[PDB]
């Protein structure tokens, strides 16, 4: 399962 | 060495003017793909790509699909602010690309986490493996790492790459055992190739062989030929499976002397092979 | 300034015999960025029916893709891969070799 997104570059 | 490793493979590209970034992502368990999903599908969903994975419910599959729907909005924002960190102009594509996952061994506890990025192809910043501080390639990544050290990014991640990607991984070897735990072993044979003359090629095939990691040599008494050999890059059958052939001229009147070593996952032992007429 | 040029290879899932079923693979690798076009080509003709793999990429970051499509081989019959690409100033052509 893929992680849930982190905050944008 | 019944170790593994699951990742995942984003990339990103923006279209100016034709509306939103493109985001397609992959998934893999070792060499096996497994899933994958695309924005521009008429019904964007992860979607299953090997048998084993389908045994999973319709709430997996959305509640994937929802990551993947809020990741490909993330990496919008992202590529918004990379062309303004690089002052690029607005008309061009620019690609983002994202690469994480695990790696266990046969106790199934991590050994190495990764997530990582690269921007119009190159590196741009990388999580270290103290999976606790960043790697940044440039000056403008340093604006990313100011962003991501005030945000605590990696415990974030850190907390997916132990706590949940392991988990994750330990169950689809368990949904896909037999495929996933076995090694194929290359079929395997040599061809003549007459350079119609008075020199040919010897040509020694491997073909239907998982993992993909082989090694093809040519050589004397434990001491190596290469004074010409073509050695071609691994290439996936279509299958699952992967095949490779490694080439070499010799003074083909009789010179059948030089032998071809294959080495293997799913070889018991090294093995050795010759030509035969 | 960071665009590579697609490595080519033209090759059939199992050792071709003429008459019988097989796949036609062209394996385009090693490029950036990710747009590309390939044809698969029988006699210099377009072939209709052409599948590829999800877009995935290499440890260096450049894109993979298998085209692929299913056939059977004749003693007379050719095939090749034809691939355009931005690095490329014009489509290039790869002929299958079944010994290769």
């Amino acid at each position: 399962r893929p992680q849930v997104p982190l905050r944008p570059m | 060495m019944g170790s593994h490793s699951m990742r995942y493979f984003y990339t990103s590209v923006s279209r100016p003017g034709r509306g939103e970034p493109r985001f397609i992502s992959v998934g893999y368990v070792d060499d096996t793909q497994f899933v994958r999903f695309d924005s521009d599908a008429a019904s964007p969903r992860e979607e299953p790509r090997a048998p084993w994975i389908e045994q999973e419910g319709p709430e997996y599959w959305d509640r994937n699909t929802q990551i993947y729907k809020a990741q490909a909005q993330t990496d919008r924002e992202s590529l918004r602010n990379l062309r303004g960190y690089y002052n690029q102009s607005e008309a061009g594509s620019h690609t983002l690309q994202s690469m994480y996952g695990c790696d266990v061994g046969p106790d199934g506890r991590l050994l190495r986490g990764h997530n990582q990025y690269a921007y119009d192809g190159k590196d741009y910043i990388a999580l270290n493996e103290d999976l606790r501080s960043w790697t940044a390639a440039d000056t403008a990544a340093q604006i990313s790492q100011r962003k991501l050290e005030a945000a605590r990014v990696a415990e974030q991640l850190r907390a997916y790459l132990e706590g949940e990607c392991v988990e994750w991984l330990r169950r689809y070897l368990e949904n896909g055992k037999d495929k996933l735990e076995r090694a194929d072993p290359p079929k395997t044979h040599v061809t003549h190739h007459p350079i119609s003359d008075h020199e040919a090629t010897l040509r020694c095939w491997a073909l239907g062989f998982y993992p993909a990691e082989i090694t093809l040599t040519w050589q004397r008494d434990g001491e190596d030929q290469t004074q010409d050999t073509e050695l071609v890059e691994t290439r996936p059958a279509g299958d699952r499976t992967f095949q490779k052939w490694t080439a070499v001229v010799v003074p083909s009147g009789e010179e059948q002397r030089y032998t071809c070593h294959v080495q293997h996952e799913g070889l018991p032992k090294p093995l050795t092979l010759r030509w035969e007429p | 300034m960071i665009q590579r040029t697609p490595k080519i290879q033209v090759y059939s899932r199992h050792p071709a015999e003429n008459g019988k079923s097989n796949f036609l693979n062209c394996y385009v690798s090693g490029f950036h960025p990710s747009d590309i076009e390939v044809d698969l080509l029988k006699n210099g003709e377009r072939i209709e029916k052409v599948e590829h793999s999800d877009l995935s990429f290499s440890k260096d970051w450049s894109f993979y893709l298998l085209y692929y499509t299913e056939f059977t081989p004749t003693e007379k019959d050719e095939y090749a891969c034809r691939v355009n690409h931005v690095t490329l100033s014009q489509p290039k052509i790869v002929k299958w070799d079944r010994d290769m």
